[PDB]
RNA sequence: GUAUGUCUAAAGUUAUGCUCUUAUUUACUAACAA
RNA sequence: GUUCGCGAAGCUUCGUGGACAUUUGGUCAAUUUGAAACAAUACAGAGAUGAUCAGCAGUUCCCCUGCAUAAGGAUGAACCGUUUUACAAAGAGAUUUAU
């Protein structure tokens, strides 16, 4: 159930200020400045970032230029937000391409409607999307589920080939994975962003984990049991008499651990 | 006595008007704009003036300065305050410790 | 005069160099218009302009406005926008430090903030907390492509440099720190020469090493310490009552 | 947190408008002192006023030194931190500086601590300044036609922007080295050279109990040709 | 062989019983050869 | 400039009183001197302990990568250095001084 309360739209709210302006520009503008704009985006990011080393293809095909030392090479594991920043660049990069290639002279019309299916229904092997969100194979399926589909209910007295277009559905469920991930996307490339801008929040903390919890476990129990015999103990002894204390109870423990008896002689 | 029911509205109407308040400076700070709809003049001597906020592009750091700094905090405990037990055993604060 | 005439444009946009110094390393950092992968050599080298006053200065839009800032790319002897410039195209002079006297403190004649401290250079645009007037001078070396000139002739050809660009309290040469110490009449006079001075040629037309100016390396106009010789510490102690007086009977 | 402090800006900086319309940038720079955020205030002056006065520092600093915000002022009198604090120095006391810790860790730090710097002692409360004030007003009380000179007897603490404005009135190019005095003066022309000597701490020779006099400028000007 | 960590990358801040000679062991180390 | 009233020449034209409309932007300014980061060359090459190994922690006015409160950075790094007093009471011997 959609909630109602959130009634500021994106598109609204950039319009409420001075900063943007409104056109009316081709499609095919729109996307080949995307793409421009994007390009130049990410580009900024990454030499922001310092890593001047991975060079963007203006085909959104991110690759190292020289061989990385292993500092550099650690520096530049760009996340999830950025690689999937670049997807969704990639996969529009194509689709707006292909109208270029249509619209520049190149291909028929009913080319270019192939073409369009052929990259919905091929988003996973014309663009690693799936390896940074893998959830994306939902999606991949549904469109392969479309193909097949469309195909048998475009293909019956027709026999087989490739020349089918019919880009609708598929499509659709392209909008609805962008639907899905422009949330996802303004979290994840707005914290990227932050960090660039701002440091990282040097209040880290760490949560408990299955990794840590054991070691986690045993200082609050050595915290406790420390805090205990300075309560007991009346002289109001040092930290480093404490040490004596808690390494003590380490070596009673292993002797439990063992079943020998833990009969230390000099203790109250 | 038990405070006054009176006195603890007034409490209350203090102290939650504040944690709104803090709240949603915490909220508006923040950059997630799905968080901003959960929101709940001057004069610089005898001389007058007016403030105002000027709009900023929405692409551009909203809070500009803040960078995560580590700062080390000055304590600031100007007032001194003591700390007061009072005895004084002999017998058996000196009889123990050969024990303990 | 400077009033007379309106400014002309020191060098049209065309004529202007662009942002993409050197190729010192291997690629280029587009966020940070500097090089990388490498930082082999130093980076610094010879201004191609410089500031020619009487045959630049002049009116622009600031002087229409008032204005109170001296236009950067003016004192560098590179402005784009001659007359149409917003920011001045002058010397300094008592009329003009005195109307912007209020604001100076706090910043520069180039309109741009001062900070706590000096860059550890003593490089950049000078520190508020001091008000300091002394430009220090190093790479003269560098600044006459290694020419063994004398030290009188050294010192003349500063003077002839830093004087025509603001009012003198002294300079001294030091031969044996191969350096200045040029220190001026108001500190926006100090700024602006130390920008209109910073990576320039000491050489001249008549020198043979003319041609040769833009290869070496330029003039390092930095901001001075105070000397530790206190034959001027007192002197300078002494003006500084001297102000004190002055501002204390201003109180009342 | 709450924009708790108000701007601490002076009037003189501000400038003469019954109503100025200023804008905040809450969080909006890192200060010059403490490198701390603070919320960023700034106006121009008059509408038409091209240049715009941004409050350079934050508000913890301001109160610390007991300044104004924007010109880095003291807000009562209206001159350089520094300046006021040597005055403060001199009068009631010996020793009175405001030192800013020039490490980026230690300097935010000093700027949390609510505590005024020495000077700022004084200017807070208007008592004591009024008090400094009167304490302070109580301690106050032949024609060669050679165009080239070489001027001698030049006091020590004598700036050549003093001897070419002297000049002017007694009316150009000009040499001083204030290690010899060998002030190396020279005209424009030879005719102002007349017009200059016709006209007439100022012993003046025109080359191109005196005698000791003579010496003083011996040694001395020995010891700059060493140097 | 690496993580990793240091290093360099140029412009001058104004003060007056032993020494010896050898041969042998053992250990460790060795992106050096077998 | 539009228009609505008027006057002076021929519904047309020149002059007059109105109404309409009446404060943009800048925290910034074009390359060295107000700030990145690696990179290269050189040098070493990794915590326990004898040797070889998985780690998880912790403190830190160290951070980096990461969307991250996953996780990973060599168990990410540094931690291994230095180290005197709440200083007493009792006895014995020797020296001095005084009564
Ligand atoms: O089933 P998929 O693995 O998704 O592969 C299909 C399938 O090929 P296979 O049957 O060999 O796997 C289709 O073949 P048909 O079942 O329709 O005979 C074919 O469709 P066309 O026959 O219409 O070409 C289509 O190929 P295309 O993508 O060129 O339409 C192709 O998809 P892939 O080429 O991605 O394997
Ligand atoms: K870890
Ligand atoms: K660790
Ligand atoms: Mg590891
Ligand atoms: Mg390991
Ligand atoms: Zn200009
Ligand atoms: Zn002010
Ligand atoms: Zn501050």
């Amino acid at each position: 159930l959609p909630t109602n309360h959130n009634k500021t739209k994106l598109l609204k709210s950039l319009k409420n200020t001075k900063y943007f302006q409104q056109t009316t520009i081709d499609w095919v503008e729109a996307g080949l400045q995307l793409c421009r704009q994007g390009h130049n985006m990410l580009n900024l990011l990454i030499h922001r970032k310092g890593l001047t080393y991975l060079h963007l293809d203006y085909n959104f095909n991110l690759k190292p230029t020289k061989t990385l030392t292993t500092k550099e090479r650690k520096k530049s594991r760009l996340g999830n937000s950025f690689h999937l920043m670049r997807e969704l660049l990639k996969m529009m990069k194509l689709i707006v391409d292909t109208h270029v290639q249509f619209r520049l002279g190149n291909v028929d019309a009913f080319q270019l409607a192939d073409g369009i299916h052929y990259i919905l229904n091929h988003i996973g092997q014309l663009t690693g999307i799936y390896r940074y969100k893998y959830k994306v194979m939902h999606q991949i399926r549904a469109c392969k589920d479309l193909k097949h589909i469309i195909y048998y209910k475009f293909n019956k007295n027709l026999g087989k080939g490739p020349g089918c277009g019919f880009w609708q559905p598929a499509w659709r469920v392209w909008l609805n994975f962008l639907r899905g991930t422009i949330p996802l996307l303004e979290r994840y490339i707005g914290n990227l962003i932050t960090r660039q801008f701002e440091g990282r929040s040097n209040e880290i903390v760490k949560t408990t984990t299955k990794q840590r919890l054991d070691a986690y476990y045993d200082l609050e129990l050595r915290n406790s049991v420390m805090d205990d015999i300075l309560e007991m103990m009346p002289e109001s002894i040092r930290q480093k008499k404490a040490r004596t204390i808690l390494q003590h109870l380490s070596e009673a423990w292993r002797c439990w651990k063992a079943n020998i008896p833990w009969d230390v002689p000099g203790m109250p | 006595p038990l405070p006054t029911k009176a006195e603890i509205q007034e409490c209350t109407a203090r102290t939650k008007s504040y944690i709104q308040r803090l709240v949603n400076a915490k909220l508006a700070n923040s950059n997630n704009r799905a968080s901003s709809r959960y929101v709940t003049l001057l004069l610089n001597n005898s001389h007058h003036i007016e403030v105002v906020s000027k709009q900023m592009d929405p692409l551009l750091p909203r809070f500009v300065g803040k960078k995560a700094r580590k700062v080390v905090a000055p304590t600031e405990n100007d007032e001194v305050v003591p700390v007061l037990h009072m005895d004084g055993s002999n017998d058996r604060g000196e009889a123990d410790p050969n024990e303990w | 005069s400077w009033r007379d005439k309106s400014a002309k444009v020191q060098v049209k946009e065309s004529e202007l160099p662009s942002s993409i110094p050197a190729q010192t390393g291997l690629t280029f950092n587009i966020w940070y218009n500097k090089w990388s992968q490498g930082f082999a050599g130093n980076t610094r080298f010879v201004s191609p302009f410089a500031l020619q006053p009487q045959l630049h200065s002049g009116k622009t839009r600031g002087d229409n406005d008032g204005q109170l800032f001296f236009c950067l790319f003016f004192a560098k002897g590179m402005c784009c926008l001659g007359p149409k410039c917003e920011y001045l195209h002058h010397i300094p002079d008592e009329e003009d430090i005195g109307k912007l006297a209020l604001r100076t403190e706090v910043l520069d004649c180039f309109g741009r903030e001062k900070f706590a401290d000096y860059r550890e250079d003593m490089g950049g645009i000078g520190s508020f907390r001091k008000k300091n007037k002394t430009l220090y001078v190093g790479g003269i070396d560098g600044a006459l492509n290694s020419k063994h000139l004398k030290p009188a002739q050294i010192e003349s050809r500063i003077r002839f440099v830093f004087s025509r660009l603001g009012d003198i309290d002294r300079i001294r040469y030091v031969e044996s720190k191969n350096c200045g110490f040029v220190k001026f009449k108001y500190q926006a006079n100090a700024e602006f020469a130390k920008e209109a001075m910073s990576n320039q040629t000491l050489l001249l037309p008549s020198d043979k090493e003319w041609d040769d100016r833009r290869e070496g390396t330029g003039l390092l106009v930095k901001w001075a310490n105070e000397d530790p010789d206190p034959a001027a510490q007192k002197r300078l102690q002494e003006e500084l009552k001297l102000e004190s007086l002055n501002m204390m009977v201003h109180l009342i | 947190e709450i924009n708790e402090p108000p701007p601490n800006i002076c009037e003189q900086c501000l400038g003469d408008e019954a109503n100025i319309r200023m804008t905040k940038i809450p969080q909006g720079s890192e200060c010059k002192i403490c490198t701390l955020p603070f919320t960023l205030y700034h106006f121009k002056t008059s509408k038409r006023s091209n240049n715009i006065i941004k409050t350079l520092i934050c508000v913890r600093c301001a109160t610390q030194r007991n300044i104004c915000q924007c010109c880095m002022l003291d807000s009562r009198w209206h001159i350089p931190i520094q300046l006021r604090d040597h005055l403060i120095s001199l009068v009631n006391e010996e020793n009175v500086m405001t030192e800013e810790a020039k490490n980026d860790m230690m300097k935010r730090f000093l700027s949390l601590k609510n505590v005024k710097l020495g000077g700022a002692q004084i200017t807070s409360d208007p008592s004591e300044a009024d008090n400094i004030v009167d304490k302070l007003k109580n301690i106050l009380l032949k024609n060669p036609s050679t165009k080239s000179f070489f001027l001698y007897n030049i006091d020590a603490s004598i700036p050549e922007w003093k001897i070419t404005d002297t000049v002017s009135q007694l009316l150009l190019s000009l040499i001083v080295n204030h290690k010899a005095k060998c002030g190396g003066l020279r005209f424009q022309s030879s005719e102002l050279g007349e017009r200059f000597v016709s006209k007439i701490i100022f012993i003046i020779p025109w080359s191109s109990t005196a005698e000791n006099i003579k010496l003083s400028l011996s040694l001395n000007k020995l010891i700059q040709l060493e140097l």
